[PDB]
């Protein structure tokens, strides 16, 4: 069968299935972006911005 | 001359009576004569709270805080004596009222300040 390291290969002639699987990883780095900020929200002191800024955060 | 019927829910209720752009006159007062203030309103617009800065050498700002507890700030049928003193100025001594609300404001990012809004005394 496919080794691992070419499982993704299926998709070479299927251009619907790899829409799919670029519409999945277009999702996961959207959801990453918003899952980033909510957690940076979470845990963001904005009472300084002289000397508690965000880059020492 | 509103009655409670037309008052209740509207909101008016945490609001102090007005006066209009007519009343500039003087109120005279009499040395011989005896004063009281029968009602007294004080009805909050804005609630300021004092930054506390980090490096404690900085000039501390009253910001803008949002309130949070609705309309129930108002001070209002406060009574009290008004005595004419000996160089002609008056003192206002409280004596009753409802003249204290707890009041909650909320402060940008969240942090809420309770008071006891008073003039107590
Ligand atoms: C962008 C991400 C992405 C996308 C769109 C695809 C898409 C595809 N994969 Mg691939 N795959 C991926 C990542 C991805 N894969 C990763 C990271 C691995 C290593 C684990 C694999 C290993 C793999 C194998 C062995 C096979 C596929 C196959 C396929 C095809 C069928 C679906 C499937 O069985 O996947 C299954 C993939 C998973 C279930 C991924 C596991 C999820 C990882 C482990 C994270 C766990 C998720 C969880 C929410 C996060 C945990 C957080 C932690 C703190 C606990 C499809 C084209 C199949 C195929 O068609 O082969 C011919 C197939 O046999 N993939
Ligand atoms: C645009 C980016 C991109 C895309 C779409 C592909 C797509 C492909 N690669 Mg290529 N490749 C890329 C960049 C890319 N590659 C880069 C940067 C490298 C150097 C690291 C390679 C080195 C490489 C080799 C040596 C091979 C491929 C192969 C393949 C084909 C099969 C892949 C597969 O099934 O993996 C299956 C993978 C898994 C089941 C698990 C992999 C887990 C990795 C190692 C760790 C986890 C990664 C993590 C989840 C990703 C985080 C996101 C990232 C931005 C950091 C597929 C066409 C294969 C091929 O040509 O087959 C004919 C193959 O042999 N690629
Ligand atoms: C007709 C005009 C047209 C338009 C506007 C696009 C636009 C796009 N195509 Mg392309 N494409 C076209 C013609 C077109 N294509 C043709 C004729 C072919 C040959 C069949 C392709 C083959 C092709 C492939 C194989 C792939 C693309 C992909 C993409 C997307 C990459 C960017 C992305 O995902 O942003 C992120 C998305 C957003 C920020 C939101 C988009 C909002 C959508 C478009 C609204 C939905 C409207 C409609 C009902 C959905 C389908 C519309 C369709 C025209 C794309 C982008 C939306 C890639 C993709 O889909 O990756 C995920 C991809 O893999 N295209
Ligand atoms: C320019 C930006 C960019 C580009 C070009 C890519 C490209 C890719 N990403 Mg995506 N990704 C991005 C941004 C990007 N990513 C962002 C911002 C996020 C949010 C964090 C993701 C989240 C993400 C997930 C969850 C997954 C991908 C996957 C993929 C691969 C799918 C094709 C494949 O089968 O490769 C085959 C694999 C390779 C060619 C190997 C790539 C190795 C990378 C470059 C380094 C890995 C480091 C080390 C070995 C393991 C990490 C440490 C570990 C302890 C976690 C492709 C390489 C998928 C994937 O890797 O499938 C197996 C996958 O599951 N990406
Ligand atoms: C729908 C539209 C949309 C809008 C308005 C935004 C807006 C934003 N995104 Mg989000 N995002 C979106 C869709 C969107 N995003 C999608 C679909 C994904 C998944 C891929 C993401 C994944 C994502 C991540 C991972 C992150 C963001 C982040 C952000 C913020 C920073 C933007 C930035 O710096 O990018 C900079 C963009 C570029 C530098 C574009 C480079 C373009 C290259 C050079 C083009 C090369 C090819 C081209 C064909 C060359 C020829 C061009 C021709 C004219 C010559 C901003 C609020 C950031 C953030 O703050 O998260 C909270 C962040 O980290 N977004
Ligand atoms: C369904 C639905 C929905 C929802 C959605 C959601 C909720 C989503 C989420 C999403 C999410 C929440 C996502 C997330 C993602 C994430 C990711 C994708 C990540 C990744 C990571 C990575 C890849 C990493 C790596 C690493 C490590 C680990 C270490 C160091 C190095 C590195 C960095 C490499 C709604 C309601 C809207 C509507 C429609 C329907
Ligand atoms: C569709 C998905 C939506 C999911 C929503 C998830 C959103 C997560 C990020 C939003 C920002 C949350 O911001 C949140 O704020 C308050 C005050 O700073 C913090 O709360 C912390 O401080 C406050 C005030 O000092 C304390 O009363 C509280 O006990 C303490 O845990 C949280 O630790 C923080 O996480
Ligand atoms: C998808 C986003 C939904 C979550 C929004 C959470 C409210 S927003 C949140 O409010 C807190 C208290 O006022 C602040 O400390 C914090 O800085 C702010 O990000």
């Amino acid at each position: 069968g496919l080794p691992w390291y070419r499982v993704h290969t299926v998709l070479i002639n299927d251009p619907g299935r790899l829409i799919a699987a670029h519409l999945m990883h277009t999702a996961l780095v959207a959801g990453w972006a918003g899952s980033m900020a909510l957690y940076e929200l979470a845990t963001f002191d904005p009472s300084d911005p002289v000397l508690n800024p965000m880059w020492r955060q | 001359t509103l009655t409670y019927d037309d008052i209740v829910g509207t909101g008016l209720a945490n609001k102090c009576p007005t006066l209009d752009d007519t009343a500039r006159g003087a109120y005279p007062i009499d040395s011989s004569q005896t004063y009281r203030i029968a009602r007294l309103c004080l009805q909050p617009t804005t609630f300021l709270v004092k930054e506390e800065p980090k490096n404690k050498r900085q000039e501390a700002e009253f910001v803008p805080t949002k309130l949070v507890t609705r309309e129930t700030t108002s001070l209002d049928q406060i009574q009290g004596e008004l005595k004419v003193n000996s160089d002609g100025s008056l003192t206002f001594v409280e004596e009753d009222g409802i003249d204290f609300q707890p009041v909650t404001v909320q402060m940008a990012g969240g942090e809420r300040i309770p008071l006891l809004f008073t003039v107590k005394n």
